[PDB]
RNA sequence: UCGGAGUACAAAAAACCCUCCGAGUGAUUUUAAUCUAGACAAACCAGUCAAAAUAACCCAUCACUUAUUGAUCCAAAAUUUUGAUCAACGGAACAAGUUACCCUAGGGAUAACAGCGCAAUCCUGUUCUAGAGUUCCUAUCGACAAUAGGGUUUACGACCUCGAUGUUGGAUCAGGACACCCAAAUGGUGCAGCCGCUAUUAAAGGUUCGUUUGUUCAACGAUUAAAGUCCUACGUGAUCUGAGUUCAGACCGGAGCAAUCCAGGUCGGUUUCUAUCUAUUAUAAAUUUCUCCCAGUACGAAAGGACAAGAGAAAUGGGACCAACCU
RNA sequence: UUUACCAAAAACAUCACCUCUAGCAUUACUAGUAUUAGAGGCAAUGCCUGCCCAGUGACACCAGUUUAACGGCCGCGGUAUUCUGACCGUGCAAAGGUAGCAUAAUCACUUGUUCUCCAAAUAAGGACUUGUAUGAAUGGCCACACGAGGGUUUUACUGUCUCUUACUUCCAAUCAGUGAAAUUAACCUUCCCGUGAAGAGGCGGGAAUAAAAAAAUAAGACGAGAAGACCCUAUGGAGCUUUAAUUA
RNA sequence: GAUUACCCCUUCUACCUUUUGCAUAAUGGUUUAACCAGAAAAAAUCUAACAAAGAGAACUUUAGCUAGAUACCCCGAAACCAGACGAGCUACCCAUGAGCAGUUUAAAAGAACCAACUCAUCUAUGUGGCAAAAUAGUGAGAAGACUUGUAGGUAGAGGUGAAAAGCCUAACGAGCCUGGUGAUAGCUGGUUGUCCGAGAAAGAAUUUUAGUUCAACCUUAAAAAUACCCCAAAAAUUCCAAUGUAUUUUUAAGAGAUAGUCUAAAAAGGUACAGCUUUUUAGAAACGGAUACAACCUUGACUAGAGAGUAAAUCUUAAUACACAUAAUCCCAAAAAA
């Protein structure tokens, strides 16, 4: 998965995606189980692709479907040549990353409901990410949000 | 090292020189703008640079109208 | 030099060897005649809007909307304007190199060597467990990622130093770190045994002699219980060495019309100091190896083949001595 | 013969070879006359010095001549087990390196490969040639003899070394006489861990310590000594060279 | 400061210069004495004379004119030019003299070796020396292009040079002396008594970045104004009531400054590196606190006083699974979990 026409100039680093806690993609929708982000960070294309390979090799034979809410990275990464100096124009683009805020759903999976497989797999995925991943279901997310609001009200 | 090239352009200081409620004089510059942000009202002339000015002595007043135009008037 | 769109979120302005596009004009039709207020912008100088009066009639479209130029003195078609790519664009009317033969004024406000800050790069301990290992994730490996340590590599920054911190290597003299090469104590082993592999604990001692080339290396010879790594201004020139390199010559090759250069290869090239202060001018108890004996038994088809205990020799080294040998 | 005072060398000079300019007089040349004089390159001698005059220079005059004048002397494709290309085709140029030589005072890759030398040879010698980047008078290839030049291998002999030891003399040491020097802000002058413009005897906290010399060791006082000779700055200076511009 | 007619203990990081910042291991100083570096009035402010006139036959003048009194320091080159002095050093040459054993050898001033003499190959010593070119061992030439005495010639918009950018009186990419000359230096090193008030770190340009010219500020002496903190009418601000304030300019002269940093926030570059660079906003620079230490925390800065009340701060809080290199602890020792 690569950008069709990367003629667009490299984008500056806003850092607002790291700071901002967007609740936009937190909507659970049809997915019974999902992955949540506990911190802001840039998700490499290799991370996402190898996560796709991870969910493909771990695919449940009976019933499973993989849905990724995270789109292909629109943000390139700029790096100067090794051993060079500062300035003298921008460097070369190594690869692309997707800005990820707090609360955004990384991966949602359709299928039958089993806690044993889901929790474990999403834990493995949690070990495969630079930021802590939270395996989420409707009841657990609603109970955690209600407990956090009730603990903030006290 | 840098292939791309561009220059810097000194500001012409576009904006509004006078405010509503202020007492101005005839021939005084009201608002210097690019194209039309606002439109000239009664007793207010229009320039080639699209800069509104006061025709006669009076007080500046801003009034919005929707038929979406913004008029500046001078009340003697 | 200039114009527009972001960086530069709801009046201005605001940088970087930040980021996108545009100009030194192109064309079609009507034509901008005299001067009175009053404002915007503005360090200087250059730029915008314009009621209203008079004489005579009754500027405008495209190149998204704006850009699209030049201040003095000096020349000319003629008595009023036309000329500089003065583009290094606020503009010395008119001009290119070299100096390792160099000199002076200066600067650590500014480079190279070392230190320091940083840890991309460099090295290494780990986290997750897909996939190899016939079977078996983790004896031995770790797709892809994640958390760190270290300050030996290559760089960044230019913080002390250019009224000087002398930059490689070798010799000499050491000290320290442990990520242990060897000797020691162990775990696991796809560990029968002997030898290995992997990991843990441990820096007390030791860690050789040569050939080629300046090596930092590397290849090779002979041993050894092993021939560890790094730091100490990549230790050590007021101890030495000048082999490398840092400057006066002689050639090859390349570049240049030439003066001459090259982070290229061959030869040669005097290295100054009498110690003022601080510091220093030893008590000791060790350390390493080989050989022999039990033995060629247990074990094993065969090949193969100890732990312990005992004995005799050296070695390095500490502290010594001159009776013999030797100078 | 040459940098008197860091270079004595392959450099310069030297006999010799060649090119080219001078037919002329009484304080150079020279009281000389083409076998003479000036200029240039090369450098005994031995074997040779092939091609190119389009450009520059030079000579006869607009055209041509002239390489021991300044200089220059190619690429691609195809063809027989493998490989290679005597041969052929083609582009370009004024003409495309002939003899000889060659990992060389030249070769980047490189410590080319092979052989000799050594128990081991990035050096050395002898060969091979895809010569990055040899070449025939800035000469080419060899050469007896010669060299305080630059390299390599056996023998002989040695305190060079394994590995140092002893002795003699002049200093160092003592006493007496005569009595310096650079250096020096003032100095009551310890160490460690940290900090401080980032390397502290003067700061902090711990450790150590009665007060003063002499003979010795050179770690520190970023020791002493030279207003860095590298780097950069200044609308600094000077030497040298030109098709920089401007001209007695 | 205490303390005894002396000392130990407690309280403190030389001066100066240069700098964003120096006790700094950045600069200068052995000490002392002495010597030693702000001398120019146009316009202006001010004190006086007279006043539509002043001023000693000259100028100004819609209150001027005249006079007096007030602000702009030194040292230093490398080099250039002119006039001369220099070949008793050395380089070459002219004239006139002198010197260079011995041995093997075929005729051979012929070859080779080797003393004098002429050179300075290598090593060592010497390194404010014996000596501002040495001594010891060793080595080259040594009848030749040799060495040397004396008398002469050639000099700097040059001479000479068996040619090294060498020599020309101990340092020659162009000698030395004197003069131009107190050459030029935007640089660097310097610039001396007391007290009081106020008190600066960046707008555009420049054959410009280590320098200048007016703005952004500031100071002196007078006048006329008003100005800010600024809510709703309106377009983080741009404006304006009211508030409690004091100032904001106008004019007249006169300065200096324009090679700065860090933290906090928002950005850009760099690697979600840097005591990193490039911007915006804010703060910043006793001797209290942070062990010491530029900004962090507390505080705005009279002298004197054997008074008092406080600000910040100081010693501690967080845990469980039937790896660098000299001597330690993140400032002593310990402690505990108002």
């Amino acid at each position: 998965r690569v950008p069709l026409v990367p003629k667009v100039r490299r984008e500056r680093k806003n850092l607002s995606d790291i700071r901002g806690p967007s609740t936009e993609a937190t909507e659970f929708t049809e997915g019974r189980f999902a992955i949540l982000a506990l911190g802001g960070g840039y998700l490499h294309w290799g991370h996402f692709e190898m996560m796709r390979l991870t969910i493909n090799r771990s695919m449940d034979p009976k019933n499973m479907f993989a849905l990724w809410r995270v789109p292909a990275p629109f943000k390139p990464i700029t790096r100067k040549g090794m051993g060079q100096r500062m300035g003298g124009g921008k460097g070369a683009i190594d690869h692309y990353v997707t800005p990820v805020k707090a609360g955004r759903l990384i991966v949602e999976m359709g299928g039958r409901c089993e806690f044993k497989e889901v929790q474990g797999f999403l834990d493995l995925v949690a070990h495969k990410l630079p930021f802590p991943a939270k395996a989420v279901s409707x009841x657990x997310x609603x109970x955690x949000x209600x407990x956090x609001x009730x603990x903030x009200x006290x | 090292s840098s292939k791309n090239l561009g220059g810097k352009s000194p500001g012409k200081r576009f904006g509004i020189k006078k405010m509503e409620g202020h007492y101005v004089h005839a021939g005084n510059i009201l608002a210097t703008q690019r194209h039309f942000r606002w439109h000239p009202g009664a007793h207010v002339g229009l320039g080639k640079n699209k800069c509104l000015y006061a025709l006669e002595e009076g007080v500046v007043r801003y009034t919005k109208e929707v038929y979406y135009k913004t008029f500046v008037h001078v009340v003697p």
